[PDB]
């Protein structure tokens, strides 16, 4: 469970950083 | 002056006494991966230098200490690893020096010589008896 | 002149210590309060750590080979060098780390959030460090005056 | 009317247990604790 | 109260106890050219450094 | 429904949960010797009523409904005396209501005794209610965590002297408890004593003899002595 | 085997060593000196280092006099023990006895730790005398004295009740007080033989603080963990267990009660006698016999303790009045309502001072009645108990056949009284339904 | 804004002040609440039944 | 005081103390405050329901920075004894952080009592 936990605060942190990644990347205005 | 003493009476020696008490081998898979290496030192220069066939039943000493050469103050510009080069253990500069693909070379001769007539072999003479 | 100039840093650094967290001082020491402040940043960054952070500050380099490895993991951090984690001996030592670093988390908290009239005596600002503290040397004596298990006392025949 | 005090024993384990047999406090104040912790009084 | 002044008076007294633990070093070498048992004879550094004076 | 019922201790009165829950239960308060309606007490929850009890002088009841609020409701004036909350209850099942002795205009019974569904009661000293206010937070003279799950049956000893609780839905919970001093007695119900699935227990008119009766459809019976 | 269980029988009994190894063995074992210096010392040495300890000792406390003459002798240094007949050796162990009760004071010092290193290296006061020497350091049993002491004891030489010390000495650590209190509870022996030593102690008054602050402590918690044992439920079981805690405990507690000379074992006593009263459900008899000794037994020191233990005595009683002796000793005490005040500040006087004004109303003496009057205008009784109280006050000036005047007077000034006592005396006046006018110009005319 | 209901669907139909501070609004959840109008609290929900002459329980 | 995203309506403290119960029994729930800061500095945690009759009120003031920080819903009902039994823990809790998953008829009402939530600030 410990090994688990480490390594799915990682990925969460690689998927944050991706997702802000593909963000940057690529009735809205009025 | 002369106090209440503190009463402290609750195998093979740890350290030696006569050589200055080098202590008991951990034997870290690291260390084992370094003795493999030791004994194996031949294969290693691969017959660019031969070595003394020392072969024990247990290549594991009972005492060993992992040092490292610090300097000789007489040569410093080629008799020094360089800090790309300083690695941690044996294998690890077995690894990073040339003639890897030596030894891949090498074992992909022994590796064909010994699939050589074994079962695939056999398996395509049989489809080639059954076609 | 280098030592006398130590030795007064370190009397600098227990008084401030005292005016900053006077529950954390009261319960571990002004110097190890000041290696849990160095290594997490500040005072309001120490206490966003639960207790079982404060347990092993310091001890991240095995905590973190041992749980990528499946190993076990540290016993303690900073807090090893504590007064009152170090008069235990045995499991009992980790029992109080466990313990201690509880207590901290919850002066550290108190010590970093809660307010005071500004007319407040230091006795009773490090009214949870004095608490804490009592309780929990209570708790060490009772886990070291654990007796020992009984036997069967045999005579000179073996009856 | 009245009924038999009930203690739990660790309390009156931790009034003897604060100090050694020397170095404890006088029994007269001992004596204070132990009867306080028995007393019946609301 | 601020604790910036905790993280580096720590990391001072860190560093501090360090150079000082060499510069004890360097002295009890340097003075041990003229007198070598006194090193031997006081284990602390501080009073080593207070004989030499 | 007319399941669940009180008879005043008087013999005057009796009184029936409505079986109305909608987030507050009432009951209606039925003469006895004619048999015809007289009162209505309501009461604000969030599944109605979980028990009640009469006063001991007989005039009013207190009711105890789920969601932990507890409700004194006189007789004479016919509206609320008062509302308090029992301690961190997150729903009330059971309660119960006896000794001698209270404060004079809440009926004169001493203690209360109320058991939640996760398996607590508390009792409380009903002189500590007043603050005619009843403060809207007492804090209980002993709260009881030796039974795990929800709390089925409790009865006061008529003397006012024991306090026997028990929970059905184990295998021989059932506990025995002294008053005043609000301790589990330790000595019984032991490892073997047949108790059973304890569902209703009944204490003698003079408290000489304890009755339990299980799922199984068995009455056993002990004398008290002291 | 019953030829080996029989010669180790004779070998554990035997106490003279008869091989040179067992001779080493015997004189290495020490409380000073590590065993590899121990074992290469004379008679000389070890006479020398703990003379002069024993002088330290002597100019400490002016009693070792004698010892200097008996035990430390220059011609004490050559006495082997083993070599002398029976009553020589008895005689040895008295002298032992009365020095470790002697010493037991001091034995945190090292002058005393020297003394008692000189009677365990010449007497073998670990293999000869093991009860009193194990009973005397057994106060000090958070000490490393004391852990070096259960390191040279040997092992079957330890009286029975002592051998819950056998992992103590398998792993050298100080036994806690809650071993050695488990171990008073479950045995009576080891209780018996820490109270048989503080009691012989005590009447040679060789008394320390320390010693009787661990015999109070731990008969306290033993009594506690007595009476927590005994409790049954079952009557007959119930009665026979009172009644073996009383058998067991009776002697110590009847002797330390009414020792005068020792007011701290006195208030240690008086300790136990107020948790074997409040927790313990005794019987009135009992209760009464304990508090006629109590009563027999104090002094000034112990006087306010024992009105704390009388009030508990007398409160967890079922019975209303007071027998006697105790209201007559409780006449001789100074400051009786004032103290009671005190006292019920947090214990709950109110059934010994209803007790108390019931048994001097028994009383047909008037020498009584200020300490009748301060009892009922104090505000201790309750308002049924004041009422029942001059209930019986009227009823005893109904019986008599002056006595009179003085009751009469005693009466009109309660009948005046000031505040709800006065209201409660007037509505029992009421009650009663007796006037006061008929008594008042009786009185006054 | 004083405060809101938990519920959405609480619908208040009637106010009346019983003091300078108590408000007691009637709701469409059964409820008739009594608010405390200067910290904005809830002193106590008062409720009814269910309407047992037709349908729909809410009263 | 400083408590004040307080759920004073007991309906809605009432609604609390039962998805509470629920997610308990779902083994989705985080009890203590060294807990519900692990759970919401990790970022699993949903909700994080908070208790104010604690008695030094400042050992649990440290969640509400992580929850700006965070983005989670945090809310303070009155008793940590209720909270406590409420849990099925028989002491005391001061903070509970109770937790998502993918599919759930409690995610649901997770979503929900959030939603609630959000209305109370």
């Amino acid at each position: 469970l410990g090994y688990v936990r480490t390594m799915r605060n990682i990925a969460a942190k690689e998927l944050k950083e991706l997702e802000e990644r593909y963000v940057l990347a690529g009735p809205k205005k009025i | 002056e002369l106090s209440v003493r503190v009463p402290q009476l609750p195998g093979p020696p740890d350290t030696l006494s006569d050589w200055y008490n080098i202590p008991r081998t951990n034997l870290t898979p690291e260390l084992k991966r370094d003795l493999q290496l030791l004994r194996m030192r031949d294969v290693v220069a691969m017959g660019k230098q031969f070595f003394k066939k020392d072969n024990r039943k247990d290549f594991v000493p009972e005492y060993c200490q992992v040092g490292t050469i610090i300097a000789g103050a007489t040569d410093g510009v080629s008799g020094r690893l360089t800090r790309k080069e300083r690695k941690r253990t044996i294998v690890e500069e077995v690894l990073s020096s040339d003639s890897v693909s030596k030894y891949k070379r090498k074992y992909h001769e022994i590796q064909e010589h010994k699939k050589s007539g074994r079962k695939g072999y056999y398996k395509k003479l049989m489809a080639a008896r059954k076609r | 002149e280098r030592s006398e100039y130590r030795r007064q840093l370190a009397e600098y650094l227990q008084n401030r210590m005292k005016a900053i967290s006077p529950n954390m001082t009261e319960l571990i020491g002004a110097l190890v309060g000041a290696r849990l402040i160095a290594h997490s940043g500040s005072l309001v960054n120490l206490a966003k750590n639960p207790g079982s952070t404060i347990q092993i500050l310091g001890a991240e380099k095995a905590l973190f080979r041992a749980l990528k490895t499946k190993h076990a993991t540290p016993k303690y951090g900073i807090i090893y060098h504590a007064s009152l984690v170090g008069q235990a001996s045995g499991p009992n030592k980790g029992k109080i780390a466990r313990q201690l670093a509880a207590k901290i988390a919850l002066s550290v908290r108190t010590d970093a959030f809660e307010d005071f009239p500004e007319n407040a005596d230091d006795e009773t600002r490090a009214a949870v460090g004095i608490q804490a503290r009592a309780k929990l040397e209570n708790n060490l004596r009772l886990l070291e005056g654990k007796p020992l298990n009984k036997g069967v006392a045999l005579g000179p025949n073996g009856i | 009317d009245t009924h038999a005090v009930v203690v739990a024993p660790q309390r009156l384990a931790e009034i003897f247990n604060a100090a050694p047999a020397f170095a404890m406090p006088p029994i007269e104040d001992v004596f204070y604790q132990v009867a306080s912790l028995f007393s019946t009084k609301p | 109260k601020v604790d910036v002044m905790i993280v580096h008076a720590v990391a001072l007294l860190d560093e501090l106890d360090k150079e000082l633990n060499v510069m004890a070093m360097r002295v009890k070498e340097w003075y041990g050219w003229h007198f070598p048992e006194l090193g031997k004879i006081l284990p602390d550094n501080l009073s080593y450094a207070r004989v030499v004076l | 429904t007319m399941e669940r019922f009180r008879v005043s201790p008087c013999g005057r009165y009796m009184a029936l949960v409505a079986s109305d829950k909608k987030g507050g239960g009432m009951l209606n308060i039925i003469n006895v010797g004619t048999m015809q309606w007289i009162a209505q007490a309501r009461i604000d929850g969030r599944h109605g009523v979980a028990d009640f009890a009469w006063w001991s002088d007989g005039n009013g009841l207190t009711i105890a409904g789920r969601d932990g609020q507890v409700t004194e409701w006189s007789m004479i004036t016919r509206r609320t005396v008062g509302i308090w909350r029992d301690e961190g209850s997150i729903g009330g099942t059971v309660m119960a209501l006896g000794g001698r002795n209270g404060p004079a205009e809440l009926g004169g019974d001493r203690w209360v005794a109320i058991g939640s569904n996760s398996g607590i009661l508390n009792v409380y000293d009903r002189n500590d209610l007043i603050e005619i206010r009843i403060k809207k937070y007492p804090t209980p003279t002993r709260v009881f965590e030796q039974l795990t799950t929800s709390i089925s049956v409790v009865a006061f000893s008529p003397d006012g002297q024991l306090l026997a609780f028990g929970s059905q839905h184990k295998k021989d919970a059932l506990r025995l408890v002294h008053l005043p001093s609000c301790t589990v007695y330790r000595n019984w119900p032991t490892e073997q004593t047949p108790l059973g699935r304890v569902t209703a227990i009944a204490f003698s008119s003079k408290s000489d003899v304890l009755a339990v009766g299980n799922d199984v459809g068995r009455v056993r019976l002990w004398e008290i002595r002291g | 085997s019953s030829l080996a269980q029989q010669l180790a029988q004779i070998a554990a009994n035997s106490r003279s060593s008869f091989n040179v190894k067992a001779l080493k063995a015997s004189h290495s074992k020490s409380l000073i000196w590590e065993p590899r210096v121990a074992v290469s010392q004379t008679f000389a040495e070890i006479y020398s280092q703990c003379y002069e300890g024993f002088k330290e000792l002597c100019h400490l406390d002016s009693r070792f006099v004698p010892f200097d003459a008996t035990l430390f002798s220059a011609q004490s240094q050559e006495v082997d023990r083993t070599q002398m007949t029976a009553e020589e050796n008895a005689a040895l162990d008295k002298r032992v006895d009365s020095f470790l009760h002697l010493v037991g004071s001091r034995l945190r010092l090292m002058p005393a730790i020297k003394a008692v290193e000189w009677l365990i290296r010449r007497f073998r006061i670990h293999e000869f005398n093991t009860g009193t020497l194990l009973a005397t350091f057994l106060p000090y049993h958070t000490i490393p004295a004391f852990v070096t002491l259960l390191s040279i004891l040997p092992v079957q030489r330890i009286p029975i009740e002592y051998r819950f010390l056998d992992p103590y000495i398998k792993s050298l650590t100080p036994p806690p007080r809650a071993a050695i209190v488990q171990q008073a509870t479950n045995r009576p022996d080891l209780l018996s033989a820490i109270s048989r030593y503080t009691l012989d102690s005590c009447r040679a008054k060789q008394e320390y603080p320390g010693l009787i602050s661990f015999w109070g402590g731990i008969m306290a918690e033993a009594v506690n963990g007595m009476i927590d044992k005994m409790r049954s439920g079952r009557r007959a079981i119930q009665l026979e267990n009172d009644h073996l805690l009383l058998q067991q405990i009776g002697p110590v507690l009847s002797e330390a009660m009414v020792m005068k000379d020792v007011p701290g074992i006195q208030i240690a006593s008086y300790m136990v006698v107020a948790i074997l009263a409040a927790k313990g459900s005794l019987n009135d008899n009992i209760l009464t016999a304990f508090m006629e000794q109590l009563v027999h037994g104090w002094t000034v020191d112990t006087l306010r303790p024992g009105l704390v233990c009388l009030t508990m005595l007398a409160q967890h009683r079922s019975a209303k009045q007071l027998s006697g002796r105790v209201a007559k000793a409780v006449i001789k005490v100074p400051d009786l309502v004032s103290s009671l005040r005190d006292i019920s500040k947090e214990h709950q006087v109110d059934k010994l001072a209803n007790g108390l004004v019931l048994a001097f109303v028994d009383r047909g003496d008037i020498r009584t009645l200020p300490v009748i009057n301060s009892l009922l205008l104090s505000e201790l009784l309750q308002e049924k108990q004041a009422k029942v109280a001059y209930k019986a006050l009227l009823l005893a000036a109904h019986k008599i056949d002056n006595i009179r005047k003085q009751v009469g007077s005693a009466l009109v000034r309660l009948s005046q009284a000031e505040g709800d006592v006065g209201d409660a005396i007037r509505t029992a006046i009421q009650e009663v339904d007796f006037n006061i006018e008929e008594l008042e110009l009786k009185l006054g005319a | 804004t004083l405060t809101r209901t938990p519920s959405k669907k609480t619908k208040f139909v009637s106010i009346a002040f019983q003091s300078h501070n108590i408000v007691i609004v009637g709701c469409s959840n059964s409820t008739i609440c009594a608010y405390d109008v200067r910290t904005g609290t809830m002193l106590r929900q008062m409720t009814l039944g269910t309407d047992l002459t037709g349908g729909s329980k809410n009263i | 005081s400083a408590a004040w995203p307080k759920a004073e309506d007991p309906a809605l403290v009432q609604e609390l103390l039962d998805c509470v119960q629920q997610a308990s029994h779902y083994r989705q729930l985080k009890k203590g405050a060294n807990e519900t800061t692990k759970s919401v500095n990790r970022g699993t945690s949903e909700l994080v329901i908070l208790a104010a009759d604690t008695q030094p009120l400042s050992i649990v003031l440290h969640i509400p920075l992580i929850c700006e920080e965070k983005n989670v819903p945090y809310v303070y009902v009155p008793s940590k004894v209720a909270l406590g039994r409420a849990c099925g823990v028989s002491r005391a809790v001061i903070a509970v952080s109770l937790t998502s998953n993918e599919a759930s008829d409690l995610n649901s009402k997770i979503r929900a009592l959030r939603d609630k939530v959000e209305r109370l600030a």
